């Protein structure tokens, strides 16, 4: 569960080079007293790790897409969510601007990607 | 809890070398206070650390050892010497600096 | 608690130079914050000029090459200064002006989008006059 | 540099009194990597 | 702003308030900027003025966010506008001999 | 309460004090998992 | 060095609360740790107390928890003892006891336990 900064890695550049490091650093990146404390502490850092990532595992299964690193669901656009012309997409912006952009529909693209599975 | 003194009764002559000494329970090896008390007086110090004289502490008073046992020697023994010979621990932290019993010195 | 100061009411001649003084009391630094330049012709909208944002001072494309816009930090005895300054003045410049700042600490804030910004804390106005 | 024992505690609003000092030589090679200053305000330009 | 009168030579008491109880860092200055008192941490600092010598602050009251100053020995020179700076109520008292 | 001269009892407290060792070691302060 | 002028002897009842102060008169009051110490008639030095002046906290042997208070003012330089709970083995002479501990003002406070000063010895009788 140490991965989780080598997402970082693809901060600043577009959206399309950070899908492509997204596969690629994905394949890459992949008895005395006072010892026994160490060994307690050390294991409840790993432990909590394994528990972080299956829990965002699990909060991409209730949208079908637990395990993938990419999925392609069913929920149409409602176009008044980024009118925009989808090369300024993925060819002008990074993340950062996503998640600023789109922050006022998210919840509402989350609660269509709940809904969408009944 | 501790603090006796190795001696009871010096009943001597003058001339003679004195012999005080004093016992404690546990190890202090630094803090050791002598003081002499004639009947009728505030106890005069003698050796502090018990390896230091004060001041206006004549020669004659030689104090020394280590540990628990400790001892003063008083070679000559003058008219003057004749009192009760305290000893008083104060190793300890918080304070519970407690005295010796006593040596009385009746010629 | 910003308290940004301009300076007075100024009047020049046509085809001439000019200067607009911005004191940002209460301004950390031009690092974290931004100031926008802009005016507002007597009776008109507000008019954007320029800006400064993570020091690259920027005009718009109407301005260009007749507007230059200069800041200094809080240094040692005196607050950070932006200052306005316009060449070859027409008749048609006569205007209040204002410097404005915003926060620009916070990505995720909503007051600003890529440099171009909203005006959270505004001046008092320097009206220049052409004759 | 003396050596002082009745000190203001650093860690809140307090003293402290500790033990007196140690045997023999005590060495404290270090390194001055930095300030702490303040300034004076005023006047009318001047140093 | 207040406003607080003395006579000569005795004590007079001024306030700061902060409303956290937290012993949060505070400064006394005058008019002339400058500095009469500091928090530095949990330490005192004076100034290079004529208080140098003169001002106090009780200690013990940090903790409860009272920042007072006592002023002993009231010259005629003792008479300008203290200010609080707390975190931003910069509080004006005047002082009158 | 009540109102301005609050009970100050200056409390103390008395510990042993043995004599210790001092000397600063370096500190790494990791952030956890997720950050 | 302080002179420690004692307080005059008197006569006490069983179950009283005696007040004997202790005078110090000389150098400064503050650099002077001073320390109540009781002799039973012929007998030997019995430890009471020991307080710290500039400090203001003040120890005390176990064989006397929460029936004295030895307090001290700086203004009046006088060391005060009160005792509660006055029995028949009270009958006794006292004695404060002071020594130099070092520039407590600023910085030096020796901690010794050695008693260099001494008063004169009062004798308080429980009747
Ligand atoms: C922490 O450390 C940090 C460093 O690690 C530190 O950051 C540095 O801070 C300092 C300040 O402390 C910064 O220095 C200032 O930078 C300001 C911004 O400068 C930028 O932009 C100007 C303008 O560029 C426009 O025009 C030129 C024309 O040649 C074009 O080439 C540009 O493309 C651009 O044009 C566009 O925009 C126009 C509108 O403005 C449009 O019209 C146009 O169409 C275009 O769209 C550039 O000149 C600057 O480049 C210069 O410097 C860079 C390197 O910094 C060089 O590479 C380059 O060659 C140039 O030399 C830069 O791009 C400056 O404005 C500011 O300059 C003032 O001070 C300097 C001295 O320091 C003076 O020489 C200068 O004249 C300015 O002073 C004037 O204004 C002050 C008040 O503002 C007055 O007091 C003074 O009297 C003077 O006024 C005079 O001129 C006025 C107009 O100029 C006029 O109005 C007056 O009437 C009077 O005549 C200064 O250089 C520095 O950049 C930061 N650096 C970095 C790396 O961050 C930080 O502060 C520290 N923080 C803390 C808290 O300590
Ligand atoms: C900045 O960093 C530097 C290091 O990068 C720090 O410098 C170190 O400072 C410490 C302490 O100042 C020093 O440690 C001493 O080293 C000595 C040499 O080895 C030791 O002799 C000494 O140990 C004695 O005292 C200890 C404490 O009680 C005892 O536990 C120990 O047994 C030794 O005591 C003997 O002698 C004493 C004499 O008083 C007697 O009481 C004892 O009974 C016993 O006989 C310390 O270990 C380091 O060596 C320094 N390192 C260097 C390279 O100089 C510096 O302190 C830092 N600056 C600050 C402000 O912290
Ligand atoms: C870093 O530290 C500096 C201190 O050196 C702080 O600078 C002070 O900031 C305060 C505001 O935070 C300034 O106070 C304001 O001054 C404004 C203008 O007055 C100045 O200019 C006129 C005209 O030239 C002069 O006559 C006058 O002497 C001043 O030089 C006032 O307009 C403001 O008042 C307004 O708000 C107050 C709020 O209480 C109202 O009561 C008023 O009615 C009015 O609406 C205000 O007084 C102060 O002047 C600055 N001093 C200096 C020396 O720079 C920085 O704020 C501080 N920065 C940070 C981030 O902490
Ligand atoms: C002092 O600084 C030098 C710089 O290289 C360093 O090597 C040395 O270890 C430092 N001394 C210390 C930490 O005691």
């Amino acid at each position: 569960g140490a991965v989780f900064l080598g997402f970082l890695g693809a901060a600043g550049s577009t959206m399309g080079a950070a899908s492509m490091t997204l596969t690629v650093q994905a394949r890459n990146l992949l008895h005395l007293l006072k010892l026994t404390v160490w060994g307690i502490k050390q294991l409840q850092a790993r432990v909590l790790a394994v528990e972080r990532y299956l829990r965002d595992q699990q909060l991409l299964g209730i949208w079908g897409c637990s395990g993938k690193l990419i999925c392609c669901t069913n929920v149409p656009w409602n176009s008044s969510w980024s009118n925009r012309n989808l090369s300024e997409i993925w060819d002008n912006m990074t993340w950062l601007q996503w998640d600023k952009e789109i922050s006022n529909y998210t919840q509402i693209i989350y609660g269509l990607l709940e809904e969408s599975q009944n | 809890d501790i603090m006796t003194q190795s001696p009871a009764t010096l009943s001597v002559s003058p001339g003679e070398r004195a012999t005080l000494s004093c016992r404690a329970s546990e190890s202090v090896s630094s803090d050791l206070a002598w003081y002499q008390q004639k009947p009728g007086q505030a106890p005069r110090l003698l050796i502090y650390g018990a390896s230091t004289r004060a001041t206006g502490v004549p020669a004659r008073f030689s104090g020394s050892g280590s540990g628990a046992e400790f001892t003063l020697t008083i070679s000559s023994l003058q008219s003057e010497d004749f009192a009760v010979y305290y000893c008083q621990q104060y190793n300890n932290w918080p304070p519970r600096y407690t005295f010796g019993q006593g040596t009385r010195l009746e010629i | 608690q910003i308290h940004l100061v301009q300076s007075g009411t100024e009047v020049k001649k046509p085809g001439s130079s000019v200067t607009v003084s911005c004191k940002a009391y209460g301004v950390n630094t031009f690092g974290l914050y931004a100031v926008n330049w802009v005016r507002q012709a007597p009776g008109q909208s507000l008019e954007y000029i320029g800006q400064i944002w993570r020091w690259k001072s920027s005009a718009s494309h109407h301005f260009r090459g007749r507007v230059l816009i200069s800041a200094v930090d809080l240094t040692g005895s005196s607050p950070p200064i932006s200052s306005l300054e316009i060449k070859n003045l027409t008749s048609d410049d006569t205007a209040v002006y204002f410097c404005t700042t915003t926060s620009t600490y916070d990505k995720w804030s909503g007051l600003h989008h890529d440099g171009v910004m909203a005006f959270s804390s505004w001046g008092q106005g320097t009206l220049i006059s052409v004759s | 540099c003396r050596i002082k024992q009745i000190i203001n505690m650093w860690q809140r609003i307090g003293q402290a009194m500790y033990a007196p000092p140690i045997q023999g030589v005590i060495r404290c090679v270090s390194n001055i990597t930095g300030l702490i200053l303040t300034r004076d305000g005023g006047s009318t330009s001047t140093t | 702003k207040k406003v607080v009168l003395g006579k000569k030579g005795d004590t007079v008491e001024l306030t700061c308030t902060a409303s956290q109880k937290k012993s949060i860092q505070f400064h006394w200055k005058n008019s002339n900027q400058i500095k009469i008192l500091g928090n530095q941490g949990s330490f005192l600092t004076k100034g290079p003025s004529k208080l140098n010598d003169r001002a106090d602050s009780r200690r013990s009251l940090w903790d409860q966010g009272n920042f007072p100053l006592i002023i002993k020995n009231l010259k005629i020179e003792d008479s300008d506008t203290y200010i609080c700076e707390v975190e931003d109520q910069k509080e004006e008292v005047q002082l009158l001999v | 309460k009540e109102y301005r001269l609050i009970n100050c009892n200056t409390s103390a407290i008395t510990q042993a004090c043995p004599k210790v060792s001092f000397e600063p070691i370096p500190i790494h302060y990791c952030a956890p998992a997720g950050f | 060095e302080v002179q420690l002028v004692e307080s005059g002897a008197e006569v006490k009842k069983p179950g009283s609360s005696v007040k004997v102060s202790c005078k110090a008169s000389g150098d400064t009051f503050i650099r002077y740790s001073f320390t109540w110490v009781r002799q039973a008639p012929g007998q030997g030095l019995e430890w009471m107390g020991r307080i710290i002046t500039i400090l203001d906290v003040a120890h005390y042997a176990p064989h006397l928890q929460g029936r004295v208070t030895i307090t001290a003012d700086k203004s009046t330089s006088t060391v005060y003892l009160e005792l509660r709970n006055l029995r028949s083995d009270d009958t006794a002479v006292y004695f404060c006891a002071g020594v130099y501990e070092g520039e407590a003002d600023e910085g030096e406070y020796d901690n010794n336990g050695f008693l260099k000063h001494w008063g004169q010895g009062t004798l308080v009788t429980v009747s």
